[PDB]
């Protein structure tokens, strides 16, 4: 998928 | 609904009359280089009114305008004798395009507040309406900063509405 | 094919 | 002489690779799409591509783009006949060819292209033939792979005993917009579907005109067949010398015969197109649709496609029979016409609106390109006239032929 | 002086763009597609600034997603970069946990936060807290 | 008529672009469709489905005047759209877009200070050279105003309407008097961005603005005293965007001036030293900082420490911080200039790095760092650069050669050798503007042209195909073979040179499918003046001449006749016009 | 993972290590280097199917490059294989041993492929004929010192005739090989063995048995008339490489029949339709039958005189071939279809594809200067096609209109009165080149040249090489035609041109300009302003050394490029 992974990770 | 136009030279009373007829006083008005729109609801016809102003810079793009309009509005002014020619080479450069070739045309005679403003016959043989074809054509005589006029030229336009 | 055939001879010398 | 048979998709990654002689690396395939993109990113594009000393042969199906490279100087005519037989292959085996056919075969089509190829000479590609040790469901190949008639598995057995025909025209037309008729030829393909018990041999006659001249008939009804190309199942040498169509058919559907001839004569539909394109404002088109043909056939489901501009809006048809879809997919007006008798005329009139800020590129002119398709009506007047089933067995089988005109490609050029 | 901004997503496909400098359609069209494929074309130890023709090109990776920027040659090189971060992190603060399906599906919004933080180039509001309540506040107008 | 969620969920479906543009344009025609019934309902989605069909890179040039329309309406989630769609689909050369003016105008006495915030943002992104003459009237009573939220819109809308017309920034000097005083810190910024602007277009603005410099001085000083904040804090690191903005208006200050040098030196001193360097953050200040104090008059200890801070940059494993050393010290390459020399090594091992901007950067401070003592050594190192570069620096550091070497050149024999030795080894990546400046220089020459027209014949009879290089030598040869052939106006012993030789390599110059008929040019030129430098062997490229003139170039099929004219009918008048052109700075 | 891959591959079950095969060869698939399982999956390789040998086979044929020393470990299995009595599994061992390219393999290999070309069953033998030249592509001599060019010759000496096309084709691939020491070919006893040989085998083989006589030549006019009438029925096959290939020994062996009699005609009126009846063919296909009439029509142009019609484009081909038929277009215009090419191409620059309208008008170019009787008719066509005001449309117009201009001087000073009212506003520099040649050359019908060369005059330093040349050439042109009008503007070109400006190829003509009007401006007129000889066109006809051997490659690389087949291969 590769899109579901958020950004920065806060 | 009736989509309209107020087409134009520059220091006609456009935006004068377009904020006479919708809310009804006579506001302290920049010259408009873009559009203006108010929805008239008058003879319960709610007269969508593209006010456009007429500076040279602007004159090109009426033709952005002159699509799906049921009817003009082109507002010269009494007051030019100088600029009646141009008004007149304004209204033939423009009613002989496809686009706005079934709308009505309402021509006022604003301004009229001295012996130099003409009345309605001296305009109309200057712009030369006689000389028209396909046209409803029906020049009425307003002023503006009085609302004289006004709404008996859009009762003759809500009259010509439907068929 | 919705269509029909026709029928062809077979010798025809 | 290929050197590396691939199946690539429409992104670059490899579906299946197989390489037949290991004169080009199999990292070679990477390079292929880039290349492709910048080949088509500048206008210069062609089916053979070049990344240093590799020729890229390619053709382009639904998804797959069918790439089999080689590195001498390749037989480019033998790989991209060898590359739509193998598109013909896959297409005889599994009923569509995407991505979901290559993913989930590989089980066969390794196989496959193991067989039909060997060093890059193919060598084995008759798929009713290919079915019999090559499944997706072995044993000894048949002597069909070895012998002369290799296209043919002997002992075939059916109750009935049914030859089906297709004489399929296709008229081609390209009218130019000044009202006259440049390309008016005519494309047709007896399209058998044989069922017959054992190795006949037929011999199909049509009403040739060398053969009607040859035998003395030169005043009677003859199509002048300019070209002919047969399948590989007519024997070309005794057709080449006194017009005898003689072959022994293969079992299912195939093309037996392509024949092209020209015509001056009238076209059967003509489309008289106007265009009162005002600029910012509107177009309209009268077109009118006047069937030339003969009054008694009847032209099943015509769709005429109209080129309507790129960005017109809102719509209005006026008619006089036939629906009227505007496919803005394509910008284009398909007005069908369901049953469009010969001898009438049918008269359609289009108006859209146009966008009053101008575009800002130019767009092209396609053609008016129409769909017909008349039966029991063959233009060129192709005759068969007999079909003589000879088989030592000896038995009365039951010929059948039907006769379709179709559109090649159709086009009319446009104002 | 920031010139533009290209969301870009790893394949290639452009999810957001924002033209500071006002040059024609055709060449927004050939600078995007130049630029997608200098950035998708370069290694991962490889300083994120691109000498791009009087243009030092910032670029820096966060998903899937590339972002971009063109600084003009007189500037702050390293906080370019930190303003694509501080835009990363008004993106998150609006959303809660931004994936790159929330900036694709809801790309008007992404707008609007780029509007309120980059107005004509240049930086408008350096904290991160009064753009995300200017522009809730704004959507909570409705 | 379907959302945007729907459109861009139904574009995600779709597999071939050739399939996407179906789907666009099935969706496209509804939309057009629905803007000719002037609907006022479903407007907004349709305009944000074109802006999304616009960024796919589709035509959405007839959504315009439904963007206008959205721009004059009365709702705020119209409006909002409209400003989007003004910003996304014109521009200044639209010429649709003066219809936005009076839009403008009216949503900027807007009652809502959210409206108010669209009509300075679409003004701020893509005003005009026209907007800008009616709306710089109503953008400076924005900027007079006591709400924050847009004094910072104003002030950045006010850096717009300077940028375009930058004839109109005198009606803000009366505006922005004062206003260095705002608790609020985006106000604060964008007044500096402000101030920058004024500071960077006319000099007539500086000396009324190098007045608010001690105000600003303890703006600077207080934003780093005030350690924490909530707000502005990033990393730890306290408002780097009005900290790196500060020091812009102060490096942009000053830069001729004494007193206010004196007077920045002591907030430069401090964040010089007292600033946390570990994160990016602290990079970016010191970055800045550096950049400060190399282009003002500064304290001679500043820039010590600023050296030392570009060495501590310099060796950083963090390729960010190696590209920042080295455009700081591309940017103070003459300003403390003999420092700058003593990182050389640092600086040419980058060129063995495996980045490209490393790389051009490495080779753009080495271009610009040669002096005239240690040109004869980093040359060396230049030029096994040449050797070993990509194929897209070849170009650019054959350039940098001869713009190096007619700078600071000890000699005219190794510029020579230099200069021929890159036309041998770069040939197709030398830039064909270079060939005016090379025979400029080799005609500056007045002392060795045998030595240059022997290493050209003797590199030209290997190689043809390098079109710069025969550039250069058809010329040489066309204004100096009478050195190359001495004294053979017949047979002599065989010396390498044979005037006729000579003669067949113009021969395969003219005939060779390698040649951009420049060359050709060049080619011809140089027979027709080996008519008088030679007397040896003439009236035989005569029949070369004659037999060139019906060749298909027209500027050779001229060039070949109006010298066959010359040769056939005015022969004695030939040597009257052939005389040596002469030589110009 | 891949240890309990190899753990179901050490199994005693045979459906689990044949799904462990099959979930190899699908990771193979994938594109995973499996290359470290190797050794595991060759003792799951001597097995009872058949089903999976042919993947067992497979993964040897993909790694065995890679696992060179390991590959060692199949050899007494391919010899083991090539006795069983199923002919498809040795003939699946003959073409695996063959596709290893491994030198320490193909040594012991040579005797199981000497038992299996003499073998019984015609698909092992149609299997190794082609394996012999798979050994050769390896090693050379290892083949000949086992001596299997005698069996290879000796199988075309054979009947069931798909193992002589398969050997035939191996035997091309050998000969094609050596330096021509002994050469393979033979009597024409064996010619009418293969042409017998021609009429049974497949679709394929009649490719490879037409590409044997591309090698052959006669000696004699019956001898060529007997081989021609033979492979001249293959003009009416359906498989298009088949007929190209046909028209390949066609085309070479009319080299040697005679004029006078009446199989030459008769032999050129069978060989037309089928070249226009390729183009009935898929897209791909006809781009090489489209280079391939482009390099016939250039040797026999006696063909595809009569057909115009068959090569005008249609819309919707690619732009691979709607290229490719604009020049087939310009080969065959003479005086009997101006009227149709010149129609055709307006009709073709009226698109958006403008590599293809580059081309269009270029093609008008061309068909102008082929036929001299229509060029009054091309030039109309061309101001028919600037006066639509399209940019480059007129950038390629103008150029045409200069390759006009120099071939046909005369009678066309009637056209310039059009061209001086152009909007001077044109930019790209292969056509302001032109236009300053069009103004310098006619510069006597054009009465206000000398006003619209200044606003040429403004830039004059920085435009390019060949518009400050051409404005130095044009300018002391109209000054030499008319000094009185033009004085000083000569004057402030040689300023412009010889103080100011840098480039040496401009200060030469400069200063050869300045010193000829300062020296002798009388006879100028005999140096500059002189009849200039009638100009050699560029012939594209390419050189009849090379189009002879071209001729022998049609339907290759060699012909689609139209280069030899020596420059293009490495
Ligand atoms: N005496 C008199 N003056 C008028 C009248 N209408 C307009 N004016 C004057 O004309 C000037 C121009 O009027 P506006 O309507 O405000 O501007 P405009 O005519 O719309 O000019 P544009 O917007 O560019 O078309 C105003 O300053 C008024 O003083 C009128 O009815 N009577
Ligand atoms: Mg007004």
């Amino acid at each position: 998928k590769g899109e579901n992974t958020s950004l920065l990770h806060p | 609904e009736m989509r309209i136009l107020m087409v134009g030279l520059d220091a006609a009373g456009k935006t004068t009359i377009l904020y006479k007829l919708k809310l009804g006083e006579i506001v302290t008005t920049i010259p408009t280089i873009g559009f203006n729109v108010e929805t008239v609801e008058y003879k319960n016809i709610s007269f969508t009114v593209w006010d456009v102003g007429g500076l040279d810079k602007i004159r090109p793009l009426w033709r952005h305008y002159f699509q799906n309009t049921q009817g003009l509005i082109f507002v010269v002014d009494s007051n030019d004798r100088e600029r009646v020619n141009e008004a007149r080479e304004e209204l033939m450069r423009m009613l002989a395009e496809d686009e706005l070739r079934d709308a009505v045309l309402l021509v006022f005679a604003n301004k009229q507040d001295l012996p130099n403003a003409m009345n309605a016959a001296e305009i109309t043989d200057k712009l030369g309406l006689h000389s028209l074809r396909h046209r409803n054509w029906y020049i009425q005589a307003t002023c503006a900063t009085s609302g004289d006029g006004l709404y008996e030229g859009l009762d003759w336009l809500s009259n010509q509405l439907r068929n | 094919t919705s269509y029909d055939y026709c029928r062809v001879p077979m010798e025809d010398g | 002489s290929a050197s590396a048979v691939y199946v690539l998709d429409l992104k670059g990654k490899v579906l299946i690779c197989r390489n037949y002689r290991g004169d080009v690396d199999m990292s070679e395939v990477e390079h292929f799409m880039p290349i492709l993109m910048e080949k088509e990113e500048e206008g210069m594009l062609s089916p053979i591509l070049a990344h240093g000393g590799v020729r890229f042969m390619w053709i382009k199906h639904n998804n797959l783009y069918l790439v089999a490279t080689s590195k001498k100087n390749a037989c480019v005519s033998l790989v991209f006949s060898f590359l739509y037989k193998v598109v013909q292959v896959f297409s005889e085996y599994f009923k569509e060819l995407e991505e979901e056919s290559i993913r989930d075969n590989f089980v066969i089509i390794y196989e496959l292209l193991d067989e039909l190829m060997d060093f890059g000479y193919p060598q084995t590609t008759d798929s009713k033939i290919l079915q019999e040790y090559i499944t997706q469901e072995a044993p000894r190949p048949p002597a069909t792979v070895t012998n002369a008639v290799s296209w043919r598995s002997e002992g075939i057995k059916y109750r009935k005993n049914e030859v089906f025909l297709d004489v399929i025209e296709a008229v081609n037309l390209l009218v130019s917009a000044n009202g006259n008729v440049l390309r008016s030829e005519i494309v047709g393909s007896i399209k058998m579907r044989v069922f017959l018990s054992g190795m006949p041999e037929l011999r199909l006659g049509l009403n040739d005109k060398v053969l009607f001249d040859n035998t003395g008939r030169g005043k009677s009804k003859s199509v002048e067949l300019e070209d002919v190309k047969f399948h590989q199942c007519v024997r070309l040498s005794r057709f080449e010398n006194d017009r005898t169509i003689s072959f022994i058919p293969p079992d299912g559907e195939f093309e037996l015969m392509s024949y092209r001839l020209n015509t001056h004569v009238k076209p059967l539909i003509w489309i008289e197109s106007v265009i009162e394109k005002h600029s910012h404002s509107r177009i309209e088109y009268m077109v009118k649709a006047k069937s030339q043909f003969k009054r008694r056939s009847t032209a099943n489901n015509v769709e005429i496609h109209i080129p309507v501009p790129n960005d017109a809006d809102s719509p209005k048809f006026k008619t006089t029979v036939g629906s009227v879809k505007w496919v803005p997919e394509n910008s284009e007006i398909v007005w069908s016409v369901k049953s469009f008798p010969g001898g009438k005329e049918y008269l359609m009139r289009a108006h859209f609106g146009l966008p009053s800020v101008e575009a800002e590129d130019k767009e092209g002119k396609p053609p008016i390109s129409v769909k017909f398709e008349i039966p029991y009506f063959t233009t060129s007047g192709i005759q068969v006239r007999y079909l003589k089933i000879i088989e030592k067995s000896g038995y009365q089988a039951l010929p059948w032929v039907r006769y379709i005109t179709q559109n090649g490609d159709y086009q009319l050029r446009t104002q | 002086m920031i010139h533009f901004i290209l969301l870009f997503s790893r394949q290639g496909k452009l999810r957001l763009q924002k033209w500071y400098i006002t040059l024609p359609d055709k060449e927004r069209k050939k600078i995007t597609r130049e630029i997608v494929q200098i950035i998708l074309s370069r290694g991962h130890r490889t300083s994120s600034f691109v000498d791009w023709k009087e243009l030092k090109l910032v670029y820096k990776r966060y998903a899937s997603l590339y972002f971009c920027c063109a600084i003009e040659n007189q500037d702050n090189e390293l906080l370019t970069l930190e303003i694509v971060h501080r835009y990363v992190e008004l993106l998150d603060k609006y959303f809660g946990n931004v994936c790159e399906l929330d900036i694709i599906f809801n790309f008007e919004k992404a707008y609007f936060i780029l509007d309120e933080f980059i107005i004509g180039g240049e930086i408008q509001e350096t904290s991160k807290k009064i753009a995300v309540k200017a522009i809730e506040d704004s959507d909570m107008l409705q | 008529p379907i959302r945007l969620r729907e459109l861009i969920r139904t574009i995600r479906t779709a597999r071939t672009q050739a399939e996407e543009r179906e789907m666009i344009q099935k969706e496209c025609a509804a939309i057009r469709s629905s803007f000719r019934e002037e609907d006022n309902t479903y407007r907004c989605r349709n305009v944000a489905k074109l802006l999304y069909m616009h960024m796919l890179g589709y035509p959405a040039h007839f959504g315009q005047l439904e963007c206008l329309k959205l721009i004059a309406s009365q709702k705020f989630t119209d409006k909002r759209i409209g400003y989007l769609g003004a910003m996304l689909l014109l521009d200044e050369r639209q010429d649709v877009h003066l219809l936005m003016t009076n839009c403008i105008k009216n949503d900027l006495n807007h009652s809502t200070q959210f409206v108010q915030g669209l009509a300075l943002c679409t003004l701020g992104c893509m005003g005009s050279s026209e907007m800008c003459r009616d709306l710089a009237g109503e953008v400076e009573k924005l900027l007079k105003t006591s709400n924050s939220y847009l004094r910072k819109k104003a002030a950045l809308c006010a850096v717009h309407v300077i940028r375009k017309v930058p004839e109109l920034m005198e009606m803000f000097l009366p505006a922005t008097k004062n206003l260095l005083n705002e608790k609020n810190h985006g106000v604060l910024h964008t007044s500096v961005v402000l101030l920058t602007e004024m500071c960077e277009r006319s000099p007539d603005m500086l000396a009324h603005f190098r007045k608010l410099v001690p105000q600003l001085v303890r703006i600077l000083k207080n934003l780093i005293m005030s350690g924490y904040s909530p707000e502005h804090d990033v990393s730890g690191i306290s408002d780097p965007f009005l900290q790196v903005r500060i020091l812009r208006l102060l490096r942009i200050l000053g830069r001729n001036d004494d007193d206010s040098s004196e007077a920045m030196n002591d907030i430069l001193a401090q964040v010089a030293t007292n600033t946390e360097t570990s994160k990016n953050v602290g990079n970016a200040i010191l970055y800045e900082t550096v950049l400060t104090i190399m282009d003002i008059k500064s304290e001679s200890g500043l820039r010590v420490l600023a050296i030392n801070i570009l060495g501590r940059f310099l060796l950083n494993n963090d390729k960010n911080i190696r590209y920042v050393a080295l455009t700081s010290l591309l940017k103070t390459v003459q300003t403390d200039h003999n420092a700058v020399q003593r990182h050389r090594s640092t600086i040419v091992d980058c060129l063995k790095d495996l980045d490209v901007s490393i790389k051009r950067r490495a080779m753009e401070l080495s271009f610009a760092l040669v002096n005239g003592n240690n040109i004869r050594g980093m040359m060396k190192e230049l030029l096994y650069f040449l050797d070993s570069c990509e194929p897209e620096f070849k170009a650019d550091c054959a350039s940098g050669i001869f713009l190096a070497a007619e700078k600071y050149a000890p000699s005219k024999r190794w510029h020579i050798d230099t200069i021929m030795r890159v036309l041998t080894t770069a040939g197709s990546y030398v830039r064909d503007d270079a060939v005016p400046n090379l025979i400029q220089l080799i005609t500056n020459s007045v002392e060795m042209h045998a030595y240059t027209v022997q290493r050209l014949y003797k590199a030209i009879l290997g190689d043809y195909s390098q079109q710069p290089l025969v550039q250069v030598a058809a010329w040489c040869i066309g204004e100096y073979g009478d050195l190359l052939v001495s004294g053979q106006c017949e047979e002599e012993e065989p010396i390498q040179v044979t005037e006729d030789e000579v003669l067949d390599i113009l021969e395969s110059v003219l005939i060779s499918n390698m040649s951009t008929s420049v060359t050709r040019g060049y080619a011809l030129t140089a027979i027709m003046k080996l008519s008088t430098r030679f007397t040896c062997t003439v009236n035989r490229i005569k029949k070369v001449v004659s037999i060139y003139g019906s060749s298909i170039d027209v500027e050779l099929q001229q060039r070949a006749v109006e010298y066959n004219a010359l040769f056939k009918k005015y022969d004695h008048m030939r040597s009257a016009l052939l005389e040596r052109m002469p030589v110009m700075e | 993972e891949i240890f309990e891959l190899k753990a179901e591959l050490n199994s005693d079950k045979k459906e689990k290590k044949k799904e462990a095969v099959k979930k190899v060869i699908a990771s193979m698939t994938v594109g995973k280097d499996v290359s470290a399982l190797f050794p595991d999956v060759v003792n799951c390789m001597q097995t009872d199917n058949l089903e999976l040998k042919k993947l067992v086979y497979l993964y040897l044929m993909n790694y065995a490059k890679s696992q060179p020393d390991m590959a060692i470990m199949a050899v007494n299995t391919f010899v083991k294989d090539c006795e069983d009595p199923n002919p498809l599994i040795r003939a699946l061992a003959v073409r695996t041993m063959g596709c290893i390219r491994v030198d320490k393999i193909t040594e012991y290999l040579c005797e199981p492929l000497r038992k299996c070309l003499k073998d019984e069953d015609p698909y092992v033998r149609k299997t190794a004929a082609v394996c012999v030249a798979k050994l050769h592509d390896i090693n050379a001599q290892l083949v000949e010192d086992q001596g299997f060019l005698d069996t290879l010759k000796d199988l075309i000496s054979d009947s069931n005739p798909m193992v002589v096309a398969n050997a035939v084709a191996a035997l091309s691939e050998i000969a094609e090989s050596h330096p021509s020491s002994n050469l393979l070919d033979l009597n024409p006893q064996s010619i009418n063995k293969l042409l017998t040989a021609l009429n049974e085998c497949t679709e394929w083989g009649q490719i490879f048995i037409l590409d044997c006589l591309a090698n052959y030549m006669p000696k004699d006019d019956r001898e060529a008339q007997s081989i021609c009438e033979r492979v001249t029925p293959r003009l009416s096959h359906a498989n298009s490489a088949v007929v190209l290939s046909a028209v390949k020994v066609l085309m070479k062996f009319m080299e040697m029949l005679s004029k006078d009699l009446d199989y030459y005609g008769t032999l050129l009126k069978k060989l037309a339709p089928p070249l226009v009846t390729l183009l009935s063919a898929e897209p791909e296909l006809q781009y090489v039958a489209l280079r391939n009439i482009n390099l016939i029509v250039q040797k026999r142009p006696e063909i595809l005189k009569h057909e115009m019609k068959v090569f005008f484009v249609k819309y919707n081909d690619p732009i691979y071939v709607k290229l490719e038929k604009l020049d087939i277009m310009i080969r065959l215009a003479s005086q009997a279809n101006i009227a149709q090419v010149l129609a055709e191409l307006r009709e073709y620059a009226t698109e958006v594809d403008v590599d293809f309208v580059r081309k269009a008008v270029r093609a008008i170019g061309r068909c102008a200067i082929k036929v001299e009787q229509s060029a009054e008719r091309c030039v109309s066509t061309l101001l028919d096609l600037i006066q639509t005001k399209v940019n480059y449309v007129v950038q390629e117009a103008i150029v045409v209109i200069k390759d006009i201009f120099r071939k046909y001087p005369n009678k066309y000073e009637s056209v310039i009165a059009t061209l001086c009212e152009n909007l001077d506003s044109l930019d790209e520099p292969e056509a302001r080149a032109a236009m300053i040649w069009i103004v310098g050359e006619y510069a006597e019908r054009i009465d206000n040249a000398d006003e619209l060369l200044e606003s040429f005059l403004e830039g004059f330093h920085d435009k390019s090489t060949q518009v400050q040349l051409q404005l130095l050439t044009a300018i002391v042109k109209l000054f030499l035609k008319k000094p009185t009008e033009t004085q000083e503007l000569v004057q402030q070109v040689l300023s412009l041109a010889t103080q100011d400006s840098d480039n040496p190829d401009l200060r030469d003509r400069g200063y050869i300009y300045w010193r000829l009007l300062s020296t002798d401006p009388v006879a100028a007129k005999e140096v500059v302003l002189a009849e200039k000889p009638l100009i050699s066109e560029e012939t594209d006809l390419i050189e009849p050394t090379l189009l002879d051997e071209l001729i022998c490659y049609i339907g290759t690389l060699a012909s689609v490029y139209h280069k030899p087949p020596s420059a293009f291969v490495e």
